[PDB]
């Protein structure tokens, strides 16, 4: 929901279409199982 | 410990495990069940195999097995155990608050009955209810009833 | 056989002396009644294997 | 007070069972505040007394 | 090389471009990159012409990026490196 609007408005503006720079449905299951004290790092 | 006190140091709870875990070698017992799977196999030679899994496991990591211990508990962000009311006055609250708040009560518990000082007994019934709420906020359904 | 004897032990889960005599016997006279005897199938392993003397499978 | 997990105390092999060479059953009394255990032992204070 | 006039998308073949590549996957990336880099050389009229050359080959009417990219690679004017 916060990817379309960026698509919506690059469009419009003719500039290139964004990336998502690192995948973005992972992040609430990243804090829940941070919170259950499980060490996560996402590497790079 | 009122007599021959203090030729040994015993402890109660996570407590003493902690320490035993301070005072440990890894890489020790690691070679001491080493040196069981290749000199006393018998047949409890499954054991020392199932038993070095987790040392030879907890050897090259950045984590010592302390992380099982909890001196520090996190709590979920508010949004991920929703809280909201409907149009007219009326909530709808998520149900693992209520083991959330547990925890919380007996920490203070326990945080005041230091200052009460009760004798270590009372100590160890209030320590057991404060790590009955954990043993469920995780998982409630591992030890007998659940909450 | 195995819940009429959880129902008789239940009495030392409540007839410690009198009743119970936790600060929940008031309210709920079974705080330790259903505590100790829905956990007794669980700390059973004495008490389980003792019975299998008297009504082996 | 500290507190543990229950994976690593129910993990079936439950993962302190294995690190602290202790069978479960009597770690359910450890940590459950059941019982008490010893860190360690004196060899030699305890030779010469 | 008998064969008529590739008609649209078909102009530049195919089997030209494979060769000026390892891949068709690779050549996906070799010509998306080359369209984010000619939209970027488009949008930006202020800052001056330096890290984008612009388009190598003469645009159309507007000969949208990715066209003139694939373009650009029948020509041979291009060289990429993979990871």
């Amino acid at each position: 929901t916060v990817g379309r609007v960026k698509v919506y408005e690059a469009i419009v503006k003719g500039e290139n279409i964004p990336e998502p720079g690192i995948p973005e449905s992972f992040k609430v299951l990243l804090k829940e199982l941070q919170s259950l004290c499980l060490n996560v790092e996402v590497l790079s | 410990q009122d007599r021959y006190g203090e030729y040994f140091t015993g402890a109660m709870g996570a407590e003493s495990i902690k320490k035993l875990i301070e005072n440990f070698d890894i890489d020790a017992e690691a070679e001491s069940l080493r040196e069981v799977i290749r000199s006393g196999k018998g047949q409890k030679k499954l054991r020392a195999l199932k038993r070095l899994k987790v040392v030879a496991a907890f050897q090259q990591s950045g984590n010592s097995p302390m992380g099982m211990v909890l001196d520090a508990v996190p709590v979920i962000p508010p949004e991920l155990r929703p809280m909201v009311q409907l149009d007219g006055g009326r909530f709808a609250t998520s149900d693992l608050n209520d083991l959330y708040r547990r925890v919380i009560n007996r920490n203070n518990r326990l945080k005041r009955l230091i200052d009460l000082g009760a004798p270590e007994i009372i100590v160890n019934n209030e320590k057991r209810m404060l790590q009955e709420s954990v043993d469920a906020l995780f998982d409630n359904g591992r030890r007998g009833r659940p909450v | 056989f195995v819940d009429v004897v959880t129902y008789v032990v239940t009495e030392r889960a409540v007839a410690r002396i009198g009743r119970g005599w936790l600060t929940r016997d008031d309210k709920h006279a079974w705080e330790k009644m259903r505590a100790d005897v829905v956990g007794e199938l669980e700390d059973h392993e004495q008490f389980n294997a003792a019975l299998d003397a008297l009504w082996p499978i | 007070a500290p507190v543990t997990h229950i994976w690593y105390f129910k993990g079936v092999p439950s993962r302190l069972g294995y690190l602290l060479d202790l069978a479960p059953k009597d770690l359910e009394k450890i940590i459950y505040f059941a019982a008490y255990v010893i860190t360690s032992v004196d060899d030699e204070m305890r030779h010469n007394e | 090389s008998a064969y008529d006039t590739p008609l649209g998308i078909t102009n530049p073949p195919i089997d030209e471009l494979l060769s000026r590549a390892s891949s068709k996957y690779a050549l996906v990336i070799y010509a998306a990159k080359r369209a984010r880099q000619i939209n970027d050389y488009y949008n930006q009229l202020g800052d001056g012409i330096l890290e984008y050359v612009g388009p190598l080959v003469e645009p159309g009417l507007q000969e949208k990026p990715l066209s003139i990219a694939l373009r650009e690679i029948h020509g041979d004017l291009l060289e990429h490196t993979e990871g």
